[PDB]
DNA sequence: CTGGAGACTAGGGAGTAATCCCCTTGGCGGTTAAAACGCGGGGGACAGCGCGTACGTGCGTTTAAGCGGTGCTAGAGCTGTCTACGACCAATTGAGCGGCCTCGGCAC
DNA sequence: GTGCCGAGGCCGCTCAATTGGTCGTAGACAGCTCTAGCACCGCTTAAACGCACGTACGCGCTGTCCCCCGCGTTTTAACCGCCAAGGGGATTACTCCCTAGTCTCCAG
């Protein structure tokens, strides 16, 4: 089965990076 | 949300380049083209089914174009299609009053030299913006429809021309890793955006032709606040990031929001605003967004400084174009695998529309 | 306009092809392939100056529509 | 004397189209692109060059044609044949 | 589909490499899409000796119309 | 050369449209045959040599008819 | 490994058509070599480029002449010696 | 060194598009060489076709005439 | 002066000349104008073949070496 | 036909031509590039023959043959 | 690793198609009278190009220390070949019947 | 200036002498090819630099210009003898449809 991921305002794993 | 991947073949099992949904649509069933080394466009119909399912119904095929098609775009309005191929042309379609309906060919914008990648639309409806492996950008009048304007000043292949909605600047991205911004009004360019500084050495901003896609389509935003660049890259190694910024500077971006391991290639802003549910704008709005990369989707809004939706592991080869759809309840993703892949929302999932 | 390019002329350019005999119409019908040629090679060669930002049509860039063709002479 | 002609001229190398006729058709085919271009004498030089040896090439490929249909003669099928073959149209 | 046997096209591929230059293998997808470039080339070929032929009003083709569009073509 | 078969000639020029085939084409089609190969696979040594490798690849062919300018769709 | 960059240079031009010979330095060479032959003698920017055009077309093929030539020889560094034999081989000189 | 204007680098540039892997540093100046004649007997051609037509400004058509007597026109 | 035996070349080219157009009509002056030119053109291609050969520090000349005369010569 | 081109024909031809050492493959090359040398002299001329109306072929038909070719010889 | 049905080879059958001739009607090559547009050459300086310069800026060249792919150079190692010769072996000259198409010479 | 005519010039083919030219055999050995090891000299960033390169810009010269005209060579065109593109007919040639074998490349 495909995976999805909706709409939130487990997605906490998927955190983008800045650089200091 | 839900992600329907079609298993069909939409131009003979050929890599599909290039979408758009139908903007002058008004109501809930959608209209969509698809671009593919078959040469033709073909246009379907794009509606969800009872159980809230995508439904693809073929609609028109387009074979006037003699090679392969590359970006296919619709006007503001949904009445002038654009679209462009191998052959360094742009076709113009409009409504003609195997195929269900009737395209037929008015314009014919000749006046480039190469592989046309990224055709950009104006929000009166009369003005082009087109680039190619030309190294040019060109800007054109509809009511004349021939050529009125030319930007050189690209040293390798640009692969993307914004336009702003407000109806000031341009922005052009091409292949030496310059980000290229100019006054329409002035027909110069203003500003130039190529190398950066971290913490106090200076690097490039963008990164050279080992990309395996053919689109570095930059956004700007329906308000055009905010410009939204992909295929960046940060020094932390390097790794793949997605830059923003704001009129306020189009120099320095304060942030980007990365792809580590595959760069990100295409980005593509909703055209409905929505109400506010780290913020890179304030302002009492918000708008949803969504980045395409090699592999995967993402899905950003105004405020969230990470991704508001992920999604992963769709399609076998690299992601080619995303194209929201006029209400939001549609996301169209083509790669170069010959299959696309479509996101559903139900409603107001994105949130409340303004 | 088209009429300039001439019969006999067509006659003589025919000679050095090495045609023995042109039938009397092939006059009627081989200016129309120039045009098909012309509004070709002239067609990107404007644009090619238009991309060097110059709107003096130049033999270099006639030499590289041929070039795109590949006719080049 | 037909003969002669072709001799004569094969040895000969001088342009063939008058010079202000083609100068003024190519000047009217372009007049329906976008007026207030400036063609350099050389351009229409590049112009005559590459048109006449067109022409050069695509008859004497379509004498070949008729050469081989047993016609001395050349026709238009031989110029449809002439330019579908080698791709035109 | 083709209606070209494989194994003998990869033969001699395999023997006109090895007159260039010896252990220079051929993988499957390169083979199959070399006898499919091959393919559409002869068949345009005789789609135009067809046409040569027809001119000559005639429809068996000769060895001659052949060559005569491989030459028009600016082959050799 | 003479794996090439006479059927497939045959029906090759069935799909191209003919009628009525010759004899001397058959062996003239090998002719045709090979000298096509005799130069796409230069350009491929010519890539290979710049490949470095010992077993051609999908891109060999891509840019064989690139450089003849008979590119064609489908794989 | 050494050899990729070759390699990668290959693929990057041999697709590519774009000057090599910068075009300022080529000028003044073209202006020299006129002043040369004869004073007060006026070139055109396109006679320039189509000269440099053409030098770029001998000279490219030229060495991929003097590259067979080293081919031949066995060995894959080029050589002045090369370039002798194959303008010799030419007729040239 | 007018002639010296063309660098090595550039040269390195024209080989890799003529097909090579490893340029010897002697070969420069022979290039250079070859070069500077190459122009010299195509820039005589042209300088002699100009003066013919009595202008004071050799044209690009000029030099393309000069290179069909050398036999590579283009 | 010519080394190429003169009987043999005049039926080669009768029997070249049969291949193009068939009765064809040769004069000896035509024949020995035409053994020059074979002759000057053999002994050029044999010159610099030699030169090209001893150019790999051999002294023989093996197929290779015309072959890349005629090749860089522009005939193929 | 070809065949009368024997090999020490070649060989006296090649000694006369300046190379001291000859391998066994060039026979045959030699004779491959003398047919294809011929052919093209042959067809201009018979091109040439036929502009003139001669089923003979006069030697000035050769020499500007020659020309044509670049090899020119009286 | 072993098996067997779709495909390649020859052939009878003849039948459809390529080839060559027969007016034959049409239409395409001289040709002469002329004129008419083409080639050429003379100005005006208005308005447009390339030259040349200053600035910057930054992409690209230049040097060096550095190392390893590679030229080549010495030493086998096997191998075709140019030596002499002895056999064939095409064959040049010396003559022809017999000609016919061509090319220079001569006369009207 | 051109048509006829004579006369040589390749034909084209034998019919032989002897005659230089070619082929095949034997192999000792000069040389192609291979192998290996050395040094040496082209590929690689760091840093300096430096010079293409772009953009504007005052100054200035060579494309150039249409009008007449000078003329004048070439194009239009109608007449007309004449070649040839073509339909039809008969003739000879060469692939379709099994028939059978077979064979071998693909499949379990």
């Amino acid at each position: 089965q495909p995976v999805k991921i909706g709409c939130v305002w487990v997605l906490q794993q998927f955190a983008a990076c800045f650089l200091e | 949300m839900k992600v329907i991947t079609c298993e069909i073949a939409w131009h003979n099992k050929e890599p599909v380049y290039s979408l758009d949904f139908q903007h002058g649509t008004a109501g809930r069933i959608h209209r969509l083209a698809s671009a593919g080394v078959d040469t033709n466009v073909r246009i379907w119909k794009v509606e969800k089914g009872p159980d809230g399912k995508a439904i693809v119904e073929f609609l028109s095929n387009l074979a006037r174009h003699t090679k392969a098609v590359n970006v296919v775009r619709f006007s503001p309005t949904g009445e002038i299609l654009a679209s462009g191929g191998d052959d360094a042309v742009i076709l113009l379609w409009k409504v003609n009053d195997l195929n269900k309906e009737n395209w037929t060919v008015v314009k014919t914008l000749r006046g480039h030299l190469e592989d046309v990648y990224d055709i950009c639309w104006a929000t009166d409806g009369n003005l082009m913006a087109s680039a190619s492996v030309d190294n040019t950008a060109i800007i054109w009048d509809v009511s004349k429809g021939q050529k009125i304007s030319i930007f050189n000043e690209h040293k390798s292949y640009v692969q993307g021309v914004t336009w702003d909605p407000l109806g000031q600047y341009v922005a052009t991205l091409s292949c030496d890793r310059v980000l290229r911004v100019y006054s329409i009004q002035k027909k110069r360019v203003a500003f130039n955006v190529s190398k950066m500084l971290s913490g106090a050495r200076s690097y490039r901003m963008f990164h050279d032709d080992s990309m395996k896609s053919f689109f570095r389509r930059l956004s700007f935003t329906p308000d055009g606040s905010l410009l939204l660049t992909p295929a960046g890259c940060v020094e932390s190694n390097v790794m793949n990031t997605t830059y923003v910024f704001s009129r306020k500077n189009l120099k320095r971006p304060i942030a980007h929001l990365p792809c580590p391991g595959k760069a990100t290639l295409a980005v593509r802003c909703c055209p409905v605003y929505f109400e506010l549910r780290v913020e890179l704008m304030s302002l009492p709005y918000r708008l949803v967004f969504a980045v395409a990369s090699e592999d995967s989707v993402l899905l950003y809004d105004t405020q969230q400084s990470f991704p508001f939706g992920y999604v992963s592991n769709i399609h076998y080869h690299t992601l080619s174009d995303i194209s929201w759809s006029s209400d939001g309840a549609f996301l169209a993703i083509s790669s170069t695998d010959g299959y696309c892949s479509f996101v559903t929302f139900e409603k107001d999932e994105l949130g409340i529309p303004l | 306009n088209i009429q300039g390019i001439t019969k006999p002329a067509i006659r003589r350019l025919a000679r050095r092809g090495g045609v023995k005999r042109i039938s009397g119409l092939i006059y009627e019908e081989t200016r129309g392939v120039l045009k098909v040629f012309l509004e070709n090679v002239i067609r990107d060669a404007v644009t090619y100056t238009e991309h060097a930002k110059r709107k003096t049509v130049t033999a270099m860039d006639v030499v590289y529509a041929l070039k795109r063709q590949g006719r080049t002479l | 004397v037909a003969l002669r002609e072709i001799r004569r001229y094969q040895k000969s190398t001088e342009l063939l189209i008058r010079k202000l006729p083609f100068q003024r058709l190519v000047r009217e085919i372009a007049q329906d692109f976008k007026t207030d271009l400036r063609f350099q004498s050389s351009a229409v030089m590049a112009l005559q060059e590459a048109c006449e040896a067109y022409l050069v090439g695509l008859f004497e490929d379509t004498n070949l044609c008729a050469i081989h249909a047993k016609r001395v003669t050349i026709m238009p099928k031989d110029i449809q044949l002439a330019r579908r073959i080698r791709g035109e149209r």
